[PDB]
């Protein structure tokens, strides 16, 4: 009934109780509603980094008879980690990093050099001056872990990405976007709009430095430090003597999850590689994992979204779970996977009272049916997957006669990869 | 000769770093002759100071070893600029001091950081001559 979360833990809370049929349920949160989607049942309330926020009062009922269930959860070592913010150097032509945790985290640089995107060496100064090209990045060491964070940068001298570029930001956290340029000559300007209107004059910082034979690489930056609905807008960002190219930028109060949805049943033949992926869309950054039956597995993050495939399926079948909880939106989704092993039937029960249950096992075609062919069966089996976890294995019984035969024993499997029997 | 009003920036942001560079790298303090004359004015004065230090860039090319080359010429780069105009030959009134090479290093950084703002702005084809007061 009591729950005492120490500090941003990662726990499992989605505990299973046998309840099969027409049961379905709805996550009722300290004063808000949780949407969720169990299979019977077990819903979605496993946890990943618990948040100060992320604390109190949740209820879970059954809609069809109604019963509703109660956990109160409880938290002092003042553990804080936040990604970070972007600034531009007071008086001077620099861009410095900051980030608000505690105690101060150790900032580094990083820009890969090479032609593509554990590379290029690290400046962990803060204050950076030297920034033209290649993939900006920013990320923070504290006592709580590493929180990363990407200064975006869209190279004008590179073909287009043709997958409509896009950048969602958070209310309040400023908003930076920047041009690489690359032109022979000095003669050339990149300018800001957001729908063929000039950018604020809030907004104009210019970088241009010269490098190689007689060649200038100019760099516009787009700095809006308090972001709101009112620059919720696609921006371009065309040049002198270079194509434009645009990103369109979306403002959201709160966050964003977004996830396609799959058919989340699969007959999966012996090996074939076979994966499981999620197609997931969202804002900040994703933390996911993946369990099954007490498995831990972290996962990665054409351009229009962000998947992740957990391939580690090794011919083990039955329910992988595969949560998403970011640093203010949550998301749960499991699906189910069986093994086309069909299969040799051996596990009967030596049952003496009246007669002996023959069962026959594996997954997911299978069929119990039993030298002649003997007339009049006891039970079939029929029953529905996902009844709570309990005994290893499980088996479809069909054997209960009571004709006098003597030494034979019942269980003859049949399925469509072929057939075997018991003693 | 043109309008000399250049279309984008040709004064870089980080010319104060290849100039410290070079600075910090000379293994000898070349002899230079800056002007001592040049008639008073900040901003047509600065691209005249400009002129006469892109000379001594191409010049100390010339003269300085191979490992120094490639130092000069990142210099000469930044400064090439004023060769775009039709800048009329000194006249025989302009006078000038003999100094050495981090001096006038140090001198043309100067004239950039005062001409950087200016240069896109106004119409400097009237400074096509250099104008002495003494
Ligand atoms: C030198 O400049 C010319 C003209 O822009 C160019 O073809 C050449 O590739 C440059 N050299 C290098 C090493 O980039
Ligand atoms: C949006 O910004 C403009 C410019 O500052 C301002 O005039 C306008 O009132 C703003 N609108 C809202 C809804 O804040």
């Amino acid at each position: 009934a009591a729950v005492e979360v120490d500090v941003s833990a990662s726990i499992t809370l989605q505990v299973l109780v046998d309840a099969p049929g027409n049961i379905s349920c709805l996550w009722v949160f300290k004063h808000s509603s949780l949407n969720c989607q169990p299979h019977f049942g077990v819903v979605s309330m496993v946890i990943l980094k618990m948040t100060e926020t992320q604390a109190g009062e949740y209820l879970l009922f059954i809609q069809s008879t109604n019963y509703t269930i109660l956990f109160t959860v409880s938290i002092t070592l003042l553990y804080t980690l936040r990604r970070p913010y972007f600034r531009k150097m007071e008086n001077q032509d620099a861009l410095v990093c900051i980030s608000e945790s505690v105690p101060e985290p150790i900032v580094e640089w990083v820009l890969c050099d090479s032609q593509g995107e554990p590379a290029v060496v690290k400046k962990e100064e803060k204050v950076l001056h030297e920034l033209f090209g290649m993939d900006i990045r920013c990320c923070a060491r504290n006592e709580l872990g590493r929180e990363c964070t990407r200064l975006f940068t869209i190279d004008l001298n590179q073909t287009p990405q043709t997958t409509l570029p896009q950048l969602f930001l958070k209310v309040g956290e400023p908003l930076w976007i920047r041009c690489k340029a690359v032109h022979v000559n000095h003669g050339f300007g990149l300018t800001w709009e957001l729908e063929n209107k000039a950018l604020e004059e809030g907004n104009y910082f210019e970088m241009s430095t010269y490098s190689t034979n007689r060649t200038m690489i100019r760099i516009l930056f787009a700095f809006v430090s308090s972001v709101a609905r009112n620059d919720t807008g696609y921006y371009t960002c065309s040049s002198s003597k270079h194509p434009s190219q645009s990103a369109l930028v979306t403002i959201v109060e709160k966050g964003f999850i977004n996830a396609t949805n799959s058919s989340e049943d699969y007959e999966i033949d012996q090996y074939e590689e076979f994966c499981f992926s999620v197609r997931f869309k969202a804002y900040p950054q994703i933390r996911c994992t993946w369990t099954f039956s007490r498995k831990s597995f972290p996962c990665e993050q054409d351009n229009g979204y962000s998947i992740s495939k957990f391939c580690n399926h090794k011919h083990q079948p039955g329910e992988y779970i595969f949560h998403a909880e970011n640093d203010d939106a949550q998301f749960t989704k499991m699906f189910t996977l069986n093994i086309r092993r069909k299969p040799q039937v051996l596990a009967e029960a030596s049952a003496s009272q009246a007669s002996c249950f023959s069962d026959g096992y594996p997954l997911p075609s299978w069929t119990w049916k039993k030298c002649t062919e003997e007339i009049t069966e006891g039970v079939w089996n029929r029953k529905a997957n996902r009844k709570v976890f309990g005994q290893w294995v499980s088996s479809s019984t069909l054997n209960m006669s009571e004709a006098i035969k003597g030494f034979l024993v019942k269980c003859c499997a049949y399925n469509s990869l072929g057939t075997s029997c018991e003693t | 000769t043109q309008d000399c009003s250049f279309q984008h920036s040709p004064i870089s942001s980080d010319f104060a770093v290849k100039i410290r560079e070079l600075s910090d790298y000379l293994d000898q303090d070349y002899p230079v002759t800056v002007a001592s004359n040049l008639q008073d004015e900040e901003l047509c004065g600065g691209l005249w100071r400009l002129v006469l230090a892109q000379r001594w860039m191409e010049r100390l090319k010339t003269v300085a070893g191979s490992k120094m080359q490639g130092l000069l010429e990142r210099v000469n780069t930044e400064i090439h600029f004023v060769t775009k105009c039709a800048f009329q030959p000194p006249p025989s009134c302009l006078r000038f001091v003999q100094t050495n090479i981090s001096r006038l290093l140090q001198e043309t950084s100067e004239q950039l950081v005062a001409l950087k703002p200016w240069i896109t702005r106004q119409n400097f084809s009237r400074c096509l001559e250099l104008q002495c007061q003494p």
